[PDB]
């Protein structure tokens, strides 16, 4: 039972600095050798970097080369990654792995569950929640717009609505603030005797909005 | 059902030694008596487990690393053991635990006109850490004036290869070698015997 | 570096159907190729080790196989629980390198998106920001290309889109593309097309809407 | 241990050159040694053909690579050496030596044999024509002139082995017309041209020709 | 390509003394190198093996300096019949078994000046239709000499041919033969036949001749 515990992962603006630490359990930690991966969301695994048993060998990527340190303490068993000037690719879920027999590396027979770190210069800010006002069936929704950081949660009618309805992942802008867009399929009749309300409930800014989209 | 001893031991094609080929044993009953009596192995030797108490000691994960070198340097294979294969090739670490089985190949590895498909590294600027594997084609400087990738005035590529012919004396005849390590975590074991 | 190829990026296929996918890599790395399963959210599980073998739990119906450069990775039957991302990975080097990733879908009739604009609302006009939003409800394939058209000028990099996973119940995608401008330019132009380009379309359909009515 | 080869001493050009070495002072089936070629054209240096181990494989040199194949005999104690399509540029005597290959760059050539000289050409075999070189009307020189014959050697005296002081017999050299031609010159006290007289005696073994001539000084 | 080279093509040195013999190889690999002995007529004899290991019969005044790309082979004592030609043999990977060009070892004397004879073609060759010139050089010291043939004032090229004695084993001279072959018609229409000898132990360049019909 090889335990690998993440920590030290949060936000950090660019340029700043930040250190992970990963705690071993389980095996002859002083031993083996140790990776760090990441993963930035929806891209693909990137390798990071890798130390020897002893810390005295470490190789990095190109993508961190130079600006990231890869560091252990063999009496505390613990895996270190010291990252320096942090830009927005670096936002990933960074994961540190057990390594080969001694000077090994080419192996990553465990992973942890993994921390995150986000790497922005916008602050906590509440969502503006603008309508989606309206065939045989009518589209409406809400867009979300302009939050950090995740998640927000949206329903519709309080819970009530849920058939059809389609709330998007996020996508970055380029202003380092999220938009959210979600919308339900409803039939045409009853647009008019119906009201419909999204909910939308962002909890790092202490934001509920209650925002109620009719026909133009 | 039963672990793939023979793919190792009997492969068509062995691995240099500056290049080799570690393969990983898990999740398989090893039959370890077909190798106790086959009396054709010139080297059985066993470190921090005994080979004969071996069919009862399960492990999680099992390594078994293959290479070719010379008779001479097969004394070489062992803990604490220094020259040019255990500080530029293939190092053991002091409190290995595995075993170390070699033998003659040189009906196989041997060409009449000479066989210089094995090679071994000559030059390199540190001694290999424990299980490290070296395959860098870079040019060694070995003078004052760097080698911009080019050989010359102490300037010598880090590979060179082994000869290989039959009429050699059994000091310099190609020996297979694979080196079976065995782990032990605190975790369930899925090798045993 | 040793450069992995997928191929292919995504298939779809029916529950009991062989799949299998292929990874080929720069240079001869041997049989040091690992096969990775990633669900949505969870962390990469180790699926495939030196190419052939199969991990501790994996079932039977994954297997591996190929050595030096062109590796195969083939599921014998198809399962719920097999809907995910497979990569391959190399460890004969340094930098440990992955594969492109292969998506595995639910294989539903080809069904054609249904396709919604929304113009921005007058209270974001007032703060200065437009943003128009085209809605593609309920399709499959995944594939789909949205153009964005503003005065028969086609535009790009300023919209952005993101798709749902699968639907559990009817196996289809919904899309939602947004095109942001600023207040001064949307009030200098007044069509506002988004082009939506679908297999279940035979010909692209269009949505728009003039700035006022 | 003994070296000695065996074969015709003529090839006709674009043909085949068959040669075969048996060895009589060891074993070939030895794991120890290897069995090789080795020629040398007239007056040139030495040039290593193929040598061969005592199971089936060998290596060449990449010059005669294609039209060489060398091939082994344990029962008969012997290998042999082929040279396919020989061009005039193979004239040259064929030694087998023994090889040893302890190490990777270690390789020399033990024991040679005495060698055999394959000359390659179409012409064909003449005895020589004898003309003498009359002393001119101290010192005086006289000699003998060899010229026009095929193949080489052949072998000159003076006076039936009776004189061998001031004897010079100069190495042969190939005509355009493809025989060789040499002379053979001695030199003797003036005084005894009246009274001393000279034979030269020519011998060819391969035209089973052996001329004796008489020189004298050419009278007016 | 590994090239050998050896050096110097010839050695002159006497009795008593000693040789150095070089085989540099090519700006590249080093390792072992063997050196051959090769007297007239004889089959090459294994000298040194391994850089510098005495071959099984050989005396204690041969050795080798076998270290880094160029080698040396030295010869202590200089006994009469050690002057022959020596080869150095490698066996790099490509080509394998480089052989050396060859360094042949004379015996060095005093400059001697050559004797210079002429003789016509006897009237029993002359009667087959061909017509042979024989000039000769005997005993001199060194070998470099030139025979220039001339038939009427006209320099003669293309039509003779020479041939040189190898070291006399006694005075250490050489001896040379220079053939000058024409046709019975062609030698017929000219009067005065001679060879010009230029030596370094002649202070002009020795001229013999002889007429056509003239005893
Ligand atoms: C390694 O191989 C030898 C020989 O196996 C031969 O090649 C195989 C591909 C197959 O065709 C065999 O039938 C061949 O004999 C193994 O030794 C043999 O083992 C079998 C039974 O396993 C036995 O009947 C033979 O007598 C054995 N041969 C000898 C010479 O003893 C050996 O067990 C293999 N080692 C491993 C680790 O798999």
């Amino acid at each position: 039972q090889v335990q690998l515990v993440e920590s030290g992962g949060g936000v950090v603006q660019p340029g700043r600095s930040l250190r992970l630490s990963c705690a071993a359990s389980g095996f002859t930690f002083s031993t083996y050798a140790m990776h760090w991966v990441r993963q930035a969301p929806g891209k693909g695994l990137e390798w990071v970097a890798v130390l020897s048993y002893d810390g005295s060998n470490k190789y990095y990527a190109d993508s961190v080369k130079g600006r990231f340190t890869i560091s252990r303490d063999n009496s505390k068993n613990t895996l270190y990654l010291q990252m320096n000037s942090l830009r927005a690719e670096d936002t990933a879920v960074y994961y540190c792995a057990k390594g080969g027999s001694y000077a090994y590396y080419y192996y990553m027979d465990v992973w942890g569950k993994g921390t995150t770190v986000t790497v922005s210069s916008a602050s906590t800010k509440g969502p503006s929640v603008f309508p989606l006002a309206p065939g045989g069936t009518a589209a409406l929704g809400c867009l979300v717009k302009d939050y950090f950081p995740e998640p927000v949660t949206v329903s519709w009618n309080s819970g009530a609505l849920t058939s059809g309805v389609h709330t998007f992942p996020a996508v970055l802008q380029s202003s380092g603030l999220y938009s959210l867009s979600s919308v339900v399929t409803v039939p045409s009749s009853s647009l008019g005797t119906q009201t419909y309300i999204c909910n939308v409930n962002h909890k790092p800014s202490n934001t509920k909005v209650d925002k109620k989209v009719e026909p133009k | 059902n039963l672990c793939p001893f023979g793919e190792v031991f009997n492969a068509t094609r062995f691995a240099s030694v500056y290049a080799w080929n570690r393969k990983r044993i898990s999740n398989c009953v090893a039959d370890y008596s077909v190798l106790y009596n086959s009396a054709s192995f010139s080297t059985f030797k066993c470190y921090g487990v005994s080979p004969t108490k071996l069919n009862d000691l399960c492990f999680t994960n099992v390594y078994a690393d293959s290479f070719v070198i010379r008779g001479d340097e097969v004394r070489q294979i062992a803990p604490g053991q220094t020259g040019n294969i255990a500080d530029y090739n293939y190092k053991l670490p002091d409190d290995f635990t595995g075993c170390v089985i070699a033998w003659n190949s040189n009906n196989l590895d041997s060409k009449v006109g000479g066989n210089y498909n094995y090679l071994y590294r000559l030059f390199r600027k540190s001694n290999l850490k424990p299980f490290e594997r070296d395959i860098s084609t870079e040019i060694y400087q070995a003078g004052s004036t760097p080698c911009n990738g080019v050989k010359g005035f102490n300037c010598y590529f880090p590979l060179q290869s082994y000869g290989f012919q039959p009429t050699y004396g059994v000091g310099y005849q190609p020996y297979r070698v694979v080196v079976l390590s065995f782990e032990l975590l605190h975790a369930p074991a899925t090798v045993c015997g | 570096d040793i450069q992995l190829t997928q191929s292919p990026s995504s298939l779809s296929a029916s529950v009991g159907d062989r799949v299998t996918i292929t990874c080929q890599a720069s240079q001869d790395i041997s049989n040091y190729l690992n096969w990775y399963q990633q669900k949505p959210g969870k962390a990469p599980k180790l699926l495939i080790y030196d190419a052939s073998n199969l991990e501790t739990g994996v079932p039977s119906r994954f297997s591996g196989g190929g050595s030096g450069t062109d590796f195969t990775f083939t599921i014998t039957s198809l399962q719920p629980e097999d809907i995910a991302t497979y990569y391959c990975q190399q460890y004969d080097n340094l930098p440990l390198t992955f594969g492109g990733g292969t998506k595995v879908d639910i294989k539903r009739t080809v069904a054609a998106p249904s396709v919604f604009i929304f113009p921005p609302s007058d209270e974001q006009l007032k703060s200065g920001t437009a943003s128009v939003v085209c809605l593609l409800n309920n399709f499959y394939p995944r594939e789909a290309k949205v153009q964005w058209k503003v005065d028969n000028a086609l535009q790009s990099g300023n919209s952005q889109e993101s798709v749902t996973e699968q639907d559990s119940k009817d196996s289809t995608y919904s899309l939602s593309s947004t095109l942001t401008l600023s207040k001064a330019d949307y009030e200098k132009h007044k069509v506002y097309a988004c082009e939506v380009t679908h297999q279940g379309l035979s010909s692209p359909v269009t949505k728009s809407f003039n700035r006022g009515e």
